[PDB]
């Protein structure tokens, strides 16, 4: 019965716990967790910098309320950005463009 | 379906201040603050 | 690619499965958000019929104000929803 992106929505909230369980706060990401589940569940979206300063960097923009973790809004405001950066290669094709 | 109604208004309520939570990030990342991430969808 | 990549990229598909159909190629009209909402989300619909609903849904979404949702209003839609699904997977164990 489940649509495509109902399922997709399942594995947004499944994929955020299989790593915020790891450690501490089981219901939000450290540096740790994120650093995993970004390098294991968004491998192609990984840039050329990797390292630890970097990353720090971009923990410390995610974390916007400053708890020094990840929650989940501040994980789907993460996805929506990068949901949206794979729609603006989308629509930068043709109309009737092959698929 | 759901057993209530309104839930998605409910869930909506503060769709303002995360649309400038989003356009906030998706900035930093399109001037290349974040260079741990790419800047544009890669294979 | 990972389920998660995955996802992310059916909510890409999704969006301009309706987006396309009428005025502005790439955002959702109301008739457009009602379609998609019935036929992709149907498990998050009202228990019963509710016009004034669905036009405050509209209202809650369109955080521009240009009576349209664009993909970014369309991803806080998205989330608000997972959000939810997460309120639930957390509050009882
Ligand atoms: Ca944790
Ligand atoms: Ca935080
Ligand atoms: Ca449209
Ligand atoms: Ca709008």
């Amino acid at each position: 019965m489940a649509s495509p992106l109902e399922k997709a929505l399942d594995v947004m909230v499944s994929t955020f716990h299989k790593y915020s369980g790891k450690e501490g706060d089981k219901f939000k990401l450290n540096k740790s967790e994120l650093k995993e589940l970004l390098t294991r569940e968004l491998p192609s979206w990984l840039g050329k910098r990797t390292d630890e300063a970097a990353f720090q960097k971009l923990m410390s923009n995610l974390d916007s309320n400053r708890d020094n973790e990840v929650d989940f809004q501040e994980y789907c405001v993460f996805l929506s950005s990068i949901a949206m950066m794979s729609n603006e290669f989308f629509e930068g094709f043709p109309d009737k463009q092959p698929r | 379906y759901r057993k209530l109604q309104r839930e998605l208004e409910d869930a909506t309520e503060t769709a303002d201040a995360m649309n400038r939570e989003v356009s906030s990030l998706k900035n930093k990342l399109r001037r290349g603050d974040l260079p741990f991430v790419v800047p544009r969808r890669m294979a």
